[PDB]
């Protein structure tokens, strides 16, 4: 279990509690819980790549205290 | 190649610079540092390699073969 | 080179900029992908632009090779995504991390050089019909970058 | 009177005491005092854009706790 961060270009940074095995879809559901943004409106980027729903955080080498970008 | 050099003393600082921007690593005790005429400091090994191909300070672009008045 | 590149991968992770993101492709530390968010209050606003980055084996003594994958309308960036920018060539300095390079490129979008352009036609439109330039840049952002 | 941050060419971040009315030129002079880089070689970036000499922090909507990014002077071509 770990924490990762999600930033909006102008927005604040939010903290998510996740696991390496969490899918991108899972992460979007977590963002929806906190921010109210529907998953279908969310595009997540990490390390120059758009993140795909079926993949997990570990697939992207996302680890403790990684920061993701949310684009709407 | 004759530019001033000295060995870093973490307990006695001759300037405010803590880090080499070429390797992005800290200055450590006894490491040989090279100081350009503009007063910017680097590891000698790192900046000497840059200065083989280039005349300029990585930080300010000042010509290291000229004196900055 | 690899130690310096790993540092920067770490520099980004400890202090990620809101404007850009970058990291290796397929765990190959010499080949990265990046994103730049178009600046707000510009024709590129709202766009997400993708780039490729290839670090030379002698990095940081030579600059990274950086190019856009996403089409973008600009006097200094051509139809292949090649960026003609002094810090990527003669004015390179090892003090510039890939984060600072990406921010620098972002800052180029609204500060073109139309006098020594990579794309002369776009430079002419920029200087002589700026409203048309803005229109086209906004339309390309909407089409390619969103 | 407020303080902002500058991420310098060493990757370290420094704190500056400023006024919303201070010019970019003034800010670059404060950076020079700390970092020894002449204003002519400094390029400051905020919100993805260069900050031009002659304008003020307030002109750019730069508030307290804002971070400016220092890179090297550049030119497209
Ligand atoms: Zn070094
Ligand atoms: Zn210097």
């Amino acid at each position: 279990s770990m924490q990762i961060f999600v930033k909006t270009l102008t927005g604040k940074t939010i903290t998510l509690e996740v696991e390496p095995s969490d899918t991108i879809e899972n992460v979007k559901a977590k963002i929806q819980d906190k921010e109210g943004i529907p998953p279908d409106q969310q595009r997540l980027i990490f390390a120059g790549k758009q993140l795909e729903d079926g993949r997990t955080l570990s697939d992207y080498n996302i680890q403790k205290e990684s920061t993701l970008h949310l684009v709407l | 190649e004759q530019l001033p050099s000295y060995r870093f003393n973490p307990n006695n600082h001759q300037s405010e610079q803590t880090l080499c921007v070429v390797c992005m690593c800290d200055f450590e005790s006894r490491q040989l540092l090279r100081v350009l005429p503009c007063n910017h400091e680097f590891h000698a090994k790192c900046v000497d390699k840059w200065l083989k191909a280039n005349r300029t300070c990585p930080i300010c672009r000042a010509d290291a073969s000229e004196v900055h008045r | 080179a690899l130690k310096r590149i790993h540092k920067e991968l770490n520099d980004l992770a400890r202090d990620p900029p809101a404007q850009c993101s970058a990291g290796p492709v397929g765990d190959d530390m010499f080949h990265w992908q990046a994103t730049i968010m178009g600046p707000n209050d510009s024709p590129y606003q709202g766009g997400v632009f993708f780039l490729t980055i290839h670090f030379p084996t002698d990095y940081p003594f030579k600059p990274p090779k950086v190019a856009f994958t996403t089409r973008i309308y600009h006097p200094n960036i051509n139809s292949n995504g090649s960026i003609k920018l002094d810090i990527l060539r003669s004015q390179w300095s090892p003090a510039l991390t890939i984060s600072k390079v990406l921010l620098s490129i972002c800052s180029l979008l609204c500060d073109p050089n139309p006098d020594d352009p990579l794309v002369p036609e776009i430079a002419r439109i920029y200087k002589t019909d700026r409203e048309k330039y803005n229109r086209i840049a906004r339309e390309w952002t909407q089409k390619y970058a969103m």
